[PDB]
């Protein structure tokens, strides 16, 4: 039943009748401006315990405060011997290596430091990256494409995330650390591909994280190891937050459990940024893994080289950990206080909680879901959902007033301290839109080797005191 | 102004200055443009050029 | 032996150093100035082409290679596996990478890898030295011995000579480590911030000319991380053919549509934008959110420039909006060193978002974005890298904000115009003595990288190693990186060399060009329509007074 | 699955490569391909004419009859266009995340347009060669059957409106989508 079925003088008329929308929308940029003028900033002089500080375009400052805020643990890079090897690589070499990788860009230094990796760890081979932020996105692409499975937590980091979603590859997700969950899952999937008779078997992985940024928990890697193995999968493991605070000497998470890195952990991604000092990234692994990524890797190939200063400095401390390990001693002691002073106070029980492993240098506070929704009044299930079906209908404008609420309440806490005690603590920084799977706003505390005990007990009572007040 | 470079003399040129010029441009012509450099082990290929011999001979 | 040296620093005076690392100027009369064009377009860009033997024979020669190798793979593989371990399955594993997706690497590139992946040591200046080793097997691995030798410096990415590690910036550095330690705490919401990234920060403003901008600590991740910020799944971009890989992994981490339009053609752009615009959004033919054109400013495999008044009053009548990068265009070109917008006069308020490295100039590490002051202040709250990633370290802002200062004639009075000046001749003189011996070179008549073509491909190992054997380093590039016809040698030029240095690089690059046959010029290349087939001494005789003129270059 | 990013192989005697998704085309498909760009470029059509006349003379070098080595010439040849273009499928180098894994380097041309110039020269070539060289062997009726069996099912049928995103089954499980 076939049914009966333009002009250039009306073309221009569509092109009049276009109206674009703006580059970027400002109606809500006033009443989230708060965050900007809440940011300490140091005025000359480095970021160490006692600093001081101006908020607010220089109208508040600050003197002699107890900082709670910083990510360097050890503490090892301020010290004489690495300002000795920093200033006479400077006179020798200069600042800049002005080159990419594969022209003229080595300085018979990254060399060096890419064998020392590889002892410190007990692995066959290193690469070194610019920027610990793209490390992860540039290495898992390389070895995963259309048809691939890969098995994800739950509760993985946002540069994790960008992975995954460039991989373009089939990702599942199971519980966050439930091994009853990756045991059922796997099984169904190697039946299902066996039935089919496929040519050729397809590349498998599984992505977890040594400590979790968000959280601050552990992975259980002597069952994963179990259960790779015996359903033919590969191990991929992240520890940004676990080099050198977990082991007797600082290895890394094999150490804490016993174990061998050579056949526990395929792929190994880690950040010089966090406790040895120095900018930077590296990935470990064996020999085939490191010759593709030379030539297959984005970041890798299409960037300059890193500086020499930075990777001199890392190689004198990886040298000064081996001999002695007093460092790591004293920031376990410490982690351990830290945890226990907030775990046993029977005031805060029906306030706040705590999701934080003793093992941890972070200790991270969170509210009572009984609290939240008798002020606030909203769920974190809830607070989920209508973020993602805004993401799917691509609106421009997401705003969400409960979660702005909270925000508020958490700096309040911040700010109450500082004035009245003088002491720093740090608020959770993340961003919604960019978010895939739930979060919650959380408060931080940090710990380090150059601290006395003492002076932490005394913040301790100081911070659960302005929480009660707060409330 | 004095600097740590040394300058390599130039062949033809303070080099040579303190009937075989036209074989050499001729297998220079030959080699490089035919494809012999990015091939390893095969240098057995100039065998199969012996189409010389075969087109030497006339009537 | 297997593993790579440790080299000890040699001891010398102080002034043998300098002189390594920067040259010192002869005579006044090697400088230009350069001129900014006010309503001259630029033309279309000529190209010249060898004979057609040349492609034939290249033709031929790829054909033999990939028969061969497709063959060697098939027999190899087929014929034995004990060799052959890594491209089989094992104990019920795939392989780490495929055997058809890596063919070119192990079959092509392989034998000449040698002339990539050299090791250096020093700084990188004027005479870079360079760590000897013997190929082993077929370039499979290499052995070391104790021996540095320097070679002249023609494959680094320093414009103006501040890769130095006697001077005023080293000095601030050094001053820097002193009073802040190279710990960095956090992100920069965080901890990180401090008052010298403010500091940067409003310099680097007042410097490009727009109102206020930010800092990074890596390039690749300005790019790679920005377009997700504004960008959805209702929205175009149209981009150049030729653009680096972090505007293509931003652009694929948005999710926007992509459309391109072949270099140097503005009315198949018109056409695009015009279709674009009437169709509106697949499958529903709803009109565009939004329409965003992605530009770079010097393409540096060509040596071309971009034509900015075109897109800008193509944008201001489509009502469109425009994204320039500066990557190989700042502190460098024009009359101060602004940029191409200094170079056309055009005003930066009509560029949206301006962007830029450091390291091709200024002797650091980082990048910045400039822009208007409310798209900041939603950026800086919507961005990723802020809350999430490191911040920069102290040192490399101190040698920044040194360079700009230095620049800009803050400090150090009288050295910033003396280097451009340098440049720019050094620039015109190589191009012109080229283009008169009789060779091919790309680009316009001011750049500092210099594409010289080198057809067939069993000429790159020969020219490379023959000059390596002199005393000279050069890059050569083949493919898939450049089309199969074309390959081509890269010259980046510097401010620290000198016209001896470039007399004896012209002698050695032109005997061994004619001991290769590479000079196959069709006569477009001169300006009088005539073959150009001189004398070197008469050359270097009359060049220098000649490459001031203008009126000798075609484009 | 959160991603459903998975190759289908379905068994038919007659089946054809479904039409890509959005984000396959759209957006993975927008680079040069770099493997097929080549074509309409220069010095791209002579090449063929050279190979023919390189062959036909290697083989006269050999000193065989007419009727052999036209014949030889013939279907060497077409082998070696039908081996470089319509057997492989799928691109030497990854381009995104193996985009064209289902399409051989004949349909990567000229982004998928049917009728170009250099379809319309690549078709005529062989039609025209076998003109010429039938002329040597007219009174041999077998070995024209053969001449003619091996343009028609080799060097023109593929090269055709229909058989355009075709698969057969008979000699394996092929895959689309
Ligand atoms: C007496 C007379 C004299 C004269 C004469 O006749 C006889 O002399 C003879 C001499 C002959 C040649 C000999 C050899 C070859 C190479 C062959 O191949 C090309 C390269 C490959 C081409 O591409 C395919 O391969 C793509 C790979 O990605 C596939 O991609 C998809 O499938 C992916 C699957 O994963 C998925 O990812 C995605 O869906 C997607 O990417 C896709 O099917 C297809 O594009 C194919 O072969 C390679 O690939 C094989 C598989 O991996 C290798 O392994 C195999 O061979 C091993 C050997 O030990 C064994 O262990 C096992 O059998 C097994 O492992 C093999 O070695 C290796 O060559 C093509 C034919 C040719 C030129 C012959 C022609 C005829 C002659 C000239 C005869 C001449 C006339
Ligand atoms: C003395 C014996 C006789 C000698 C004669 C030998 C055979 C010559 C016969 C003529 C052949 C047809 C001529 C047409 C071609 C004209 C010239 C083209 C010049 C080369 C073009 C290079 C293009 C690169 C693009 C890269 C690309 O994308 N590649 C792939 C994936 O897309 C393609 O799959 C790939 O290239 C083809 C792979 C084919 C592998 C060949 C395997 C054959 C093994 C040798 C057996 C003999 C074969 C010949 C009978
Ligand atoms: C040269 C260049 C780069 C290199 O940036 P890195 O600082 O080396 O990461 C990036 N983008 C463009 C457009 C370039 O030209």
């Amino acid at each position: 039943q076939q049914k009966k079925s333009l002009s250039p003088q009306e073309i221009d008329a569509l092109i009049e009748d276009w109206e674009p929308e703006p580059l970027v929308d400002p109606s809500a940029t006033d009443e989230q401006s708060w965050r900007v003028a809440k940011t300490p900033v140091t005025m000359e002089m480095p970021i160490q315990n006692h600093i001081t500080i101006t908020r607010n375009n220089l109208q508040e400052k600050y003197t002699n405060v107890f900082n709670l805020a910083s990510n360097n643990f050890l503490q090892l890079s301020a010290t004489e011997p690495v300002k000795e090897v920093v200033k006479t690589t400077i006179k020798n070499y200069g600042v800049g290596a002005c080159g990419p990788a594969g022209f003229y860009g080595n300085q018979d230094v990254h060399y060096t430091l890419e064998y020392d990796l590889a002892q410190f760890f007990g692995t066959q081979g290193s690469v070194l990256y610019g920027q610990d932020f793209c490390a992860a996105p540039s290495v898992l692409p390389a070895f995963t494409k259309r048809g691939d499975v890969i098995v994800a937590d739950d509760q993985v980091s946002l540069p994790v995330q960008n992975a995954l979603q460039l991989s373009r590859s089939t990702v599942y997700y199971f519980n966050h650390n439930d091994m009853n969950s990756l045991e059922c899952l796997l099984n169904e999937l190697t039946e299902q591909e066996k039935l089919e008779k496929l040519p050729a078997i397809p590349r498998k992985f599984i992505v977890t994280e040594g400590i979790f940024h968000n959280s601050g928990d552990l992975a259980p890697l002597p069952e994963l190891t179990k259960l790779k193995n015996k359903y033919k999968f590969r191990l991929f493991v992240d520890e940004t937050f676990s080099i050198g605070v977990l082991g007797a000497t600082g290895r890394g998470l094999s150490e804490h459990f016993n174990m061998d890195r050579a056949t526990a952990i395929d792929i190994t991604v880690g950040s010089m940024a966090t406790a040895l000092g120095s900018t930077g990234g590296f990935v470990l692994g064996d020999s085939v893994m490191c010759l593709h990524q030379r030539i297959g890797s984005n970041a890798y190939c299409f960037s300059a080289c890193l500086p020499a200063y930075t990777v001199t400095s890392v190689s004198k401390v990886l040298k000064l950990m081996d001999s002695n390990n007093d460092a790591v001693q004293t920031l376990q002691k410490l982690s351990k206080s830290l945890h226990d002073s907030f775990a046993s106070d029977d005031s805060l029980r029906s306030y706040v909680i705590v999701t934080s492993s003793p093992v941890s240098a972070v200790l991270h506070l969170q509210l009572t879901p009984a609290y939240r929704s008798r002020k606030f009044g909203y769920t974190c299930e809830q607070l989920f959902e209508t973020m993602s079906a805004l993401q799917k209908k691509s609106q421009t404008n997401k705003f969400i007033e409960p979660y702005e609420e909270e925000e508020k309440f958490l700096q309040s806490i911040v700010d109450h301290a500082l004035i009245n005690y003088n002491v720093l603590i740090t608020r959770n920084t993340i961003v919604l839109k960019q978010e895939t799977l739930p979060i919650v706003p959380s408060l931080k505390i940090c710990c380090n080797a150059a601290m006395s005990p003492e002076e932490l007990k005394n913040a301790c009572e100081s911070v659960k005191q302005s929480i009660l007040a707060c409330c | 102004h004095k600097s740590s470079m040394v300058y390599i003399p130039t062949t033809k040129e303070a080099k040579r200055r303190n009937l075989n010029t036209i074989e050499e441009v001729v297998e220079k012509l030959y080699w490089t443009y035919y494809i012999h450099l990015p091939f390893y082990l095969m240098a057995s290929f100039d065998s199969f050029f012996l189409h010389v011999f075969f087109l030497t001979i006339f009537s | 032996y297997t593993r790579v040296p440790l080299c000890e620093p040699e001891e010398l005076p102080d002034d043998i150093q300098k002189e390594n690392e920067y040259g010192t100027l002869d005579s006044p009369g090697h400088l230009y100035q350069v001129k900014s064009r006010h309503g001259k377009p630029l033309p279309e860009p000529v190209v010249d082409t060898p004979p057609y033997y040349i492609s034939l024979l290249t033709y031929l020669n790829y054909l033999i290679l990939i028969i061969l190798g497709h063959v060697h793979d098939f027999l190899g593989m087929t014929f034995q596996k004990n060799k052959h371990l890594d491209l089989l399955e094992h104990d019920g594993l795939a392989p780490w990478f495929s055997n058809f997706e890596s063919f070119y690497v192990r079959r092509i590139k392989m034998r000449i890898d040698d002339c990539f992946s050299r090791p250096t040591t020093g700084v990188p200046g004027r005479f870079i030295r360079c760590i000897d080793r013997i190929s082993h097997n077929i370039n499979e691995y290499f052995t070391y011995s104790g021996a540095v030798y320097p070679c002249m410096n023609l494959s680094s990415y320093n414009y103006l000579g501040f890769a130095q590690s006697k001077g005023q910036c080293t000095d601030a550095a050094l001053e820097s480590v002193d009073k802040y330690s190279i710990q960095s705490g956090g992100p920069r919401a965080q901890i990180g911030t401090t008052d010298l990234h403010i500091k940067a920060e409003k310099l680097v403003a007042r410097f490009i000319g727009k109102e206020d901008a930010l800092v990074f600590s890596m390039g690749y991740g300005t790019n790679a991380n920005l377009f997700n910020a504004f960008l959805d799944k209702k929205c175009l971009v149209i981009s150049d053919e030729l653009n680096h890989t972090s505007i293509r992994t931003g652009v694929r981490l948005s999710g926007a549509a992509v459309r391109t339009f072949k270099h140097g053609d503005m009315v198949g752009l018109e056409k695009l934008i015009r279709e674009q615009i009437v169709l509106g959004q697949p499958k529903t033919n709803r009109p565009w959110k939004k329409i965003l054109i992605c530009a770079e400013g010097l393409f540096s495999m060509e040596g071309t420039l971009c034509n900015l008044p075109k897109l800008v009053e193509l944008k201001k009548k489509y009502k469109c909006y425009l994204f320039i990068d500066e990557a190989h265009s700042i502190g460098a070109m024009g009359p101060t060193g602004r940029g191409v917008c200094e170079i056309f006069g055009v005003d930066p308020k009509d560029v949206d978002i301006l962007m830029g490295t450091f390291t091709k100039s200024f002797g650091a590490a980082g990048g910045y974005i400039a822009a208007d002051q409310w798209i900041i202040d939603r950026l800086r709250l919507d961005l990723t890298t802020v809350s999430y990633s490191e911040s920069m370290p102290a040192p490399v802002l101190a040698q920044t904000i040194s360079s700009l200062q230095t620049i800009s004639g803050e400090i150090c009075p009288g050295q910033g115009t003396e280097r451009l000046q340098r440049i720019a001749f050094n620039s015109r003189y190589l191009r012109l003595a080229l283009q008169r011996l009789g060779f091919i070179v790309y680009g316009v008549a001011d750049s500092p990288v210099i594409p010289l073509l080198l057809y067939c491909p069993s000429k790159m190992p020969a020219f490379s190693r023959m000059m390596l054997q002199r005393r000279i380093a050069v890059v050569v590039v083949a493919y898939p990186a450049t089309p199969l016809i074309e390959s081509r040698v890269r010259f980046c030029m510097s401010a620290s060399l000198t016209k001896e240095d470039i007399d004896y690089l012209l002698r050695h690059v032109s005997e061994v060009g004619d001991k290769l046959n590479l000079k196959s010029n069709s006569g477009k290349s001169s300006y009088d329509g005539k073959r150009q087939r001189w004398d070197i001494e008469e050359v270097i005789r009359r060049t220098p007074e000649d490459c001031k003129d203008d009126k000798y270059f075609v484009n | 699955p959160v991603t459903d990013h998975r190759r289908r192989r379905a068994a038919a005697v007659i089946s054809h490569v479904e039409q890509e998704t959005f984000e396959d085309e759209n957006d993975q498909q927008m680079l040069p391909n770099m493997n097929a760009t080549w074509v309409d470029q220069r010095g791209a059509w002579l090449i063929h004419i050279v190979v023919i006349v390189l062959l036909r003379l290697f083989y006269s070098l050999f000193g065989s009859t007419p009727k052999w080595t036209w014949t030889l010439t013939n279907m060497t040849y077409i082998i070696g266009f039908y081996i470089m273009f319509h057997l492989v499928k799928g691109t030497p180098f990854d381009f995104n995340g193996g985009a064209y894994d289902n399409l051989t380097m004949w349909e990567q041309i000229n982004d998928e347009t049917l009728y170009t110039p250099t379809r319309k020269f690549l078709l005529i070539v062989p039609i025209v060669l076998f003109l010429i060289s039938n002329q040597y062997y007219r009174n041999d009726m077998t070995l024209f059957l053969s001449n003619l069996a091996v343009t028609v099912l080799i060097g023109v049928v593929p090269k055709l409106g229909i058989t355009h995103r075709l698969r057969i089954s008979i000699p394996g499980i092929t895959g689309r989508a």
